[PDB]
């Protein structure tokens, strides 16, 4: 995936397995001004 | 690293850095910032790596 944004496209590489942590802290830096969060809020429920 | 670490040395100058056991960047990071008394030369590790 790539970045576009105050001239600096970088690549970033997402293998295949990467959790969303890693995606966050990967896209996170080199682009300037721009940070990235990562959040898993799943819920659940029971049936018979 | 494949098996082991690298147990190199650093001559700055005059002096000569004898640290050892290197398997990743913030290992030799740390050998640095120890190191920091004897050789005049700031190191630095950002969350980049």
């Amino acid at each position: 995936v790539n970045l576009v944004g105050g001239g600096q496209v970088k690549n970033i590489a997402i293998a295949a397995g990467d959790s969303a942590k890693a995606i966050a802290e990967k896209m996170d830096g080199a682009i300037p001004n721009l940070s990235a969060r990562a959040r898993t809020v799943f819920t659940a429920d029971v049936s018979g | 690293v494949t098996g082991g670490s690298l147990n190199f040395d650093v001559t700055v100058g005059s002096n000569t850095v004898s640290l050892a056991g290197v398997t990743s960047t913030q290992d030799l990071a740390d050998q640095l910032n120890s190191n920091s008394s004897k050789l005049g030369i700031t190191a630095s590790i950002n969350d980049k790596g």
